RNA sequence: UAUUAAUCUAGAGUGUGGUAGGGAGUUUUGGAAUUUCAUGUGGAGCGGUGAAAUGCGUAGAUAUAUGAAGGAACACCAGUGGCGAAGGCGAAAACUUAGGCCAUUACUGACGCUUAGGCUUGAAAGUGUGGGGAGCAAAUAGGAUUAGAUACCCUAGUAGUCCACACCGUAAACGAUAGAUACUAGCUGUCGGGGCGAUCCCCUCGGUAGUGAAGUUAACACAUUAAGUAUCUCGCCUGG
RNA sequence: CUGCCGAUAAGGUCUUCAAAA
């Protein structure tokens, strides 16, 4: 699989903190593909936890086998300078197969192209833009669909017998029942 | 459920105070009897669909 | 002859064929398929001799492995049609095998009985004539 | 989850054989063995219980069949996947 | 005998001479209309208005009060009956 | 009056997929003034998204970055 | 039709490729809120009701601010919704695991439907052993109301509600509608997969709703998810 | 805007009819 940890360790001193996010790295992790590390920074977190105010978060990209989250996570809790961690495995959350899928990834980028070109016309430079069309609908229909539109499988067949066939047409429906006024 | 008043004028805080408190009165006198699960459920589904319905006309 | 929609019949083969013509009938709908069978072939040549369906084609695939048969309902100018009600006799678990004495007569001789004796489907008048009776398949009048 | 590929290999009587009722009953049996160990592992499970009861069913039934046509190759599966017992 | 006008939301079993046409257009109603009128005209032995014409004496006007619309809309005023309890 | 403009952006956009810290200044704008996930009517996002939104709100609300009940 | 000897894939399964889920169990983690306790400020009521009274309070209550401990349930999201055969499932994560939808130039080649007996699961209450117990509250005590109140109201309050392992197997366990298969107008929504490629919207294949004709019904009503036209199988009914 | 608020002996008529004007 691909794991990924967001690490929470305290905020004591920058580069002594990158030794303590080395040392939780190395120890655990019995088996592991490469391990990318990050830093998204300082922040100020919005609910004090361990009566601490400031933490730094680190994010780790590795992959391996189902074994390295145990160890890793039972010594979390009992180093006192690691404050939350989470293990969101990116194989389910809410959308990964598709993801991976090829053909949606090019598609996202057409739509990132199109609508970036959407968005400007609109907060066009000085001059009024008129349509302000957004969330409006759009014009005609695509004409792409009308034209790579899917064919079913039509499975052709081959007449064998036949029998009193003369295609008469009777599509004379809802005919007139009067026909031509008269008296007594 | 912090507004500040702006120091502009009073009545207009009062007048936002009013909206963010029948909201909050809502969930405080829901979490006041006991109702079954059932029956929580079921007036779940009953506020929805007078809001619902309610929008529509209103839509 | 081309489809677009796929053909499923019921396992029950003489219902099978009477559903589908009592529906049409209801409903006001004319051409209808369903997969072919020889029983079901048979049945419906008989039909047509008789003068309640219009049109009777047995198809095939284009590989010989599959045959579907697409009738047609006989309706008059005014749009009413020539079947009137339908009911077998000779369902599944219980198979109605009756004698030549107890050949039944439907309305009067007014519709048709549908009766396999020995040489495939065959009417009752035929089957009184020949005096030799057995598997009775539905009353058509 | 078992490899499914490798148990299929095995158990095919010629490639592109992927829908006999040899590689079906192979397949069965894999995860009958990963079922009941899931299964004694909680006991409370009652929905594994569900699929472990179905899949042992249809294993039964398939089975049945293989006996009812073409007896011996029946006597060749049972003794090849130890089953019966 | 009774004669119509339908226009797509009609039971044809009830009319007897139906004749396909619009209904929600204040031209082609009256085009229609007085088509019916002008064979009784001429039975009535009384000259006709739009029947056996050329293009010139058809010609009509479009009652005030692009293309004209003939849609219908004002579906919002189509609520659930009322209920609930 | 009101507005029609609201429509899903991660559609219009074909994004695919919420990371907490991918999007994390997008996904407060969906938080309501008192840090709460704004229903369909303000947040405007079909349902199966205001789904993978919540999920992911929710997390980071674990992870502590976003507040429970103040601002 | 039954038996036997064989062929075929359309029924049903398997694999590959797309894919949506509060489906289940096990192990960890989190924040509000209530209660109790600890420490400050404070100074006469608080509490409760139709109205009050038991009750709590100068031993400093209610309130306010901080902290600690502990148990239970998981606001908003949350739905003119999703999943499961049903019961049911909604804080976050890991592991194990069940079924389902769509497209299949692949494969087996009738292996399918139902099911007496049998087995599995089965809301809440209840039982046995050992833990746990914050809140609530059968039984019980008191104050009210009342002609009387063993009840509706209020103040206390044990079992229980919680966990592990063993049982009990009943519910308006309801869609008051057994399962499977084929056919029969249409319109409006909504959800998922697929085709196109800003959304929005169009088409295809399915799930879940509303309206609605033929058709059915004693009527209410059902109406493509049938209570309609038919077949198979099981269960059940025969006045109070 | 939710005080309180209980009971009521037995058996019984009444449609004769449309043949019709
Ligand atoms: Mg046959
Ligand atoms: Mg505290
Ligand atoms: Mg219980
Ligand atoms: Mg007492
Ligand atoms: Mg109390
Ligand atoms: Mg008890
Ligand atoms: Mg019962
Ligand atoms: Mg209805
Ligand atoms: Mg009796
Ligand atoms: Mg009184
Ligand atoms: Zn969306």
């Amino acid at each position: 699989m691909q794991y990924n940890i967001i690490l929470l360790v305290d905020g004591s001193l920058s580069l002594e903190q990158a030794n303590q996010v080395n040392e939780k790295q190395q120890q655990t992790l019995t088996n592991v593909e490469g391990l990318q590390t990050e830093y998204l920074g300082l922040k100020e977190l919005a609910y004090p936890i361990k009566k601490q105010l400031s933490a730094h978060y680190y994010r780790w990209k590795f992959s391996g086998d189902n074994q390295s989250t145990k160890d890793f996570k039972r010594t979390a809790n009992i180093n006192k300078q690691v404050l939350r961690e989470l293990i969101i495995n990116l194989e389910r959350e809410y959308g990964y197969l598709a993801s991976i899928n090829p053909k949606k990834q090019q598609l996202a980028l057409q739509k990132r192209a199109k609508y970036d070109e959407i968005i400007a016309r609109e907060n066009n430079p000085e001059n009024p833009d008129v349509p302000v069309t957004s969330g409006l609908a759009s014009t005609q229909p695509r004409l792409s669909r009308t034209e790579k539109a899917q064919k079913p499988k039509e499975e052709l067949w081959d007449v064998v017998q036949k029998m009193g066939n003369f295609d008469s047409v009777q599509a004379n429906p809802y005919r007139p029942r009067f026909k031509r006024f008269n008296a007594e | 459920p912090k507004i500040e008043v702006k120091n502009d004028d009073l009545e207009l805080a009062l007048k936002k105070f009013k909206r963010v408190s029948l909201e909050i009165r809502r969930l405080a006198q829901r979490h006041e009897y006991h109702l079954r699960k059932g029956m929580r459920l079921r007036e779940k589904r009953k506020i929805a669909q007078k809001k619902r319905r309610k929008f529509r006309n209103m839509v | 002859i081309t489809t677009t929609k796929p053909i499923k019949a019921h396992f029950d083969p003489v219902a099978d064929l009477l559903t589908k013509i009592n529906n049409a009938r209801k409903a006001k709908l004319m051409t209808v398929t369903t997969i072919a069978s020889k029983l079901k072939i048979a049945i419906l040549e008989i039909l047509v001799k008789e003068g309640y369906l219009a049109n009777f084609q047995v198809l095939e695939n284009k590989s010989k492995t599959k045959r579907i048969v697409t009738f047609n309902l006989k309706y008059t100018q005014r749009r009413i049609p020539s079947i009137n009600g339908v009911k077998q006799i000779s369902k599944p678990g219980l198979r109605i095998y009756r004698p030549f004495e107890k050949l039944p007569l439907v309305l009067n001789g007014l519709g048709i009985a549908i009766i396999s004796t020995s040489d495939g489907v065959m009417t009752d008048k035929v089957a009184r004539l020949k005096k030799i009776g057995g598997e009775i398949l539905a009353y058509v009048w | 989850q078992i490899d499914k590929n490798g148990i299929i290999k095995s158990a095919q009587l010629h490639d592109k054989d992927v829908g006999s009722i040899q590689v079906q009953v192979s397949l069965l049996t894999s995860q009958i063995k990963q079922l009941t160990d899931h299964l004694l592992a909680n006991k409370k499970d009652f929905i594994s219980k569900r699929g472990l009861y179905a899949k042992v069913s249809k294993r039964k039934r398939l089975l049945k069949y293989l006996k009812h046509n073409d007896l011996e190759a029946y006597r060749n599966l049972v003794k090849t996947l130890n089953l019966r017992g | 005998p009774v004669v119509a006008l339908c226009n797509t939301n009609t039971n044809p079993e009830l009319v007897d001479f139906i004749i396909p046409a619009n209904n929600h257009q204040p031209q082609s109603t009256c085009l229609l209309m007085n088509l019916l009128a002008d064979a009784v005209a001429e039975a009535k032995a009384m000259p006709t208005m739009f029947a056996y014409k050329p293009d010139e004496e058809i010609q009509i006007e479009i009652p005030q009060k692009k293309q004209i619309t003939s849609q219908r809309l004002n579906i919002t005023r189509n609520p659930e009956v009322l209920t609930r309890e | 009056f009101k507005r029609s403009k609201k429509y899903c952006r991660f559609c219009a956009i074909g994004q695919l997929r919420i990371d907490l810290i991918d999007d994390l200044e997008a996904l407060k704008r969906f938080l309501s003034p008192y840090a709460k996930i704004n229903p369909r009517r303000i947040t405007g996002n079909c349902q199966m998204h205001q789904r993978h939104v919540a999920k992911a709100l929710k997390r980071a609300r674990y992870l502590a970055l976003v507040p429970f009940v103040k601002d």
